């Protein structure tokens, strides 16, 4: 989930 | 309404193509001249010759070559996500948890794009690495790479196009039952669609083989086994392995995977 995963997060934010 | 399903089907398409630079059919033209690998001494000559770029063992190299590839896979595959409508909707929790679970089931379902039964497209197909060669690898090396083969034979005998791809990875992105979903019920309302979409598709673009869209389905539960004998087989080497050390978005994307 979102805690963890920066990465994944920052793609999906643009 | 059908109309709405084929709305849905040509906007995929168009953000496939958009999002995925090397598609089925350009592979497909290809394979039908890239430097072809097929044993150590045409590697060591084909990284000169031909995607890998850092401060500077074949297996491992290889292994880094993959892990290079997948890196922006997972870069196409989250812009294509992006554009299923609903998906940035969805808790950004759940956007992520279907990414972490959907990302490598796409790229081995795209991975058969670039297969034949003898090997496989690199590097945006300026290369050719042969399937006897990748299984030559030694350890667990010569293991990583077999069953996806194995999996693209069966599954490009389905003679999918692109138009059937960019709505089967939708699809697949779009699982209401990847573990820790918060919202469940939105996602099942998505694919639900997508799979009418798809249901739709498959007749339209292929009405003389029945029941594609039950061998299709199929197929991605071998998807999801794929990627789950993937994990262990990562989690084997990890061990043994000194001179691995999996890329940042990896290993955060396989980090508590299965
Ligand atoms: C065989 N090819 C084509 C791409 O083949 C791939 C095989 C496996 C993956 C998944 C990676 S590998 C891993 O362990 N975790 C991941 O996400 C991704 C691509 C090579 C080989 C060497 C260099 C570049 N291309």
């Amino acid at each position: 989930n979102t805690k963890n995963h920066p990465m994944l997060m920052n793609l999906l934010k643009d | 309404e059908s109309a709405d399903l084929r709305a849905l089907a040509k906007h995929l398409y168009d953000s496939y193509i958009k999002s995925f630079p090397l598609t089925k059919a350009k592979a497909r033209a290809i394979l039908t001249s890239p430097f072809v690998i097929y044993d150590m001494n045409s590697l060591m000559m084909g990284e000169d010759k031909i995607k890998h770029i850092t401060p500077l063992e074949v297996a491992i190299r290889i292994f880094q070559g993959c892990q290079f590839r997948s890196v922006e896979a997972v870069q196409e595959i989250t812009e294509y996500a992006k554009s299923i409508p609903g998906f940035v909707n969805l808790d950004l929790n759940d956007q992520v948890t279907l990414l972490k679970y959907g990302v490598h089931e796409i790229i081995y379902t795209m991975l058969a794009s670039l297969m034949n039964k003898d090997g496989v497209l690199i590097s945006e197909g300026q290369g050719f690495m042969t399937r006897e060669f990748l299984k030559s690898l030694r350890k667990p090396f010569g293991d990583f790479m077999e069953p996806k083969f194995e999996f693209a034979v069966k599954f490009n005998a389905l003679e999918l196009d692109d138009s059937d791809l960019a709505i089967f990875i939708a699809v697949i992105i779009l699982s209401g039952d990847r573990p820790g979903l918060l919202n469940v019920k939105p996602i099942e309302d998505i694919q639900d669609n997508l799979l009418q979409a798809l249901e739709l598709q498959l007749k339209l673009n292929h009405p003389e083989s029945s029941q594609l869209f039950a061998k299709l389905l199929q197929k991605m539960t071998d998807l999801r086994q794929i990627v789950t004998e993937h994990v262990q087989l990562l989690q084997v080497i990890k061990k043994t392995e000194t001179d691995m050390s999996l890329h940042p978005l990896l290993q955060e994307i396989y980090k508590d995977l299965y």
